[PDB]
């Protein structure tokens, strides 16, 4: 009713907390490519896969440019 | 022992040793390195962490 | 379910590929499949996540930047009360750090 | 490292305390962070001494 718009609220601002951490580790993702990273960690998976994956992603498209 | 360091006392180039900070995986050996000199005995008493810390920042300069 | 949109998402916005037949995607879901159903990765523990974070506030503190390490302890305690803590942390973590970064908006 | 290590060593070997030994060594090394670029205020300056070194290590190459 209304504390269920105001709980997506307290998402929001913990999504901009990890906008700051994000960029003082600089990170290739973006405020949009994080939030599907927060989708995936919520379900369970171990992140050293994930980060092979954009480690393996990221180096397709600046290999063939 | 190439150097003359090697006639000081056995204590205190014993607590001359190496360091190495934590690791990144971008990362360069002029980024981390240290040399820690060791506290024992109740010296820590008259040298805290904080005044190693400043000590380890004047060392990076 | 959402998964498979999840990754569908993940291959668009990293690999910058929005034509889903295109081989390239289609091979891309198939490495991200496979990867994700073969693991041979170590389960995560919380204390060496915490020793990271404490690692990382030496450094930004050893580099003289005294302002940006306090807002860096101060956000990390604002985060922490949201598992999924360690999760999300130790993935930044790892995707990428090439050390002390040269950077601003310390006081945003 | 001179005119602080005469003050220091002035007033620890006139010292007859451990509390006065301490607090000579806490402003030797608070005068050390004020002189050294390290300060608060200083940050900007730092930033500009490591755009020197800068044009140092590129002519190597």
């Amino acid at each position: 009713a209304a504390a269920a718009a105001a709980n997506l609220n307290a998402v929001r601002e913990t999504m901009d907390v990890l906008l700051e951490i994000s960029r003082i580790l600089n990170t290739g993702l973006d405020m949009e490519t994080l939030s599907i990273c927060v989708r995936l960690c919520e379900q369970g998976i171990n992140p050293e896969a994930l980060s092979s994956v954009i480690k393996e992603l990221r180096k397709a498209t600046e290999a063939l440019k | 022992r190439a150097t003359n360091a090697q006639f000081d006392s056995p204590e205190i180039l014993r607590r001359l040793d190496v360091r190495l900070l934590e690791v990144s995986p971008g990362d360069t050996g002029w980024d981390v390195f240290s040399l820690d000199y060791h506290v024992d005995g109740p010296i820590a008493t008259v040298f805290t962490r904080e005044c190693m810390s400043h000590y380890l920042r004047v060392f990076n300069f | 379910a959402q998964q498979e949109r999840d990754v569908r998402e993940l291959v668009r916005g990293v690999a910058g590929l929005q034509d889903e037949a295109d081989p390239n995607f289609q091979l891309a879901l198939n490495f991200a499949w496979s990867n994700f159903r073969f693991h041979r990765f170590l389960d995560v523990n919380s204390h060496k996540i915490e020793k990271t974070i404490e690692g990382i506030y030496e450094k930004f503190v050893i580099h003289s930047d005294l302002s940006k390490a306090a807002s860096w302890k101060r956000l990390t305690e604002e985060f922490l009360n949201a598992d999924a803590h360690y999760s999300i942390l130790s993935l930044l973590l790892c995707l990428s750090d090439s050390p002390s970064n040269s950077s601003y908006v310390e006081t945003p | 490292l001179e005119c602080s290590w005469d003050e220091l060593w002035n007033k620890v070997q006139q010292a007859q305390d451990l509390d006065h030994i301490i607090a000579a060594h806490e402003v030797f090394l608070d005068t050390i962070i004020s002189r050294c670029l390290l300060d608060s205020d200083s940050r900007a300056l730092l930033n500009q001494l490591r755009a020197v070194f800068d044009q140092i290590i590129e002519l190597q190459n």
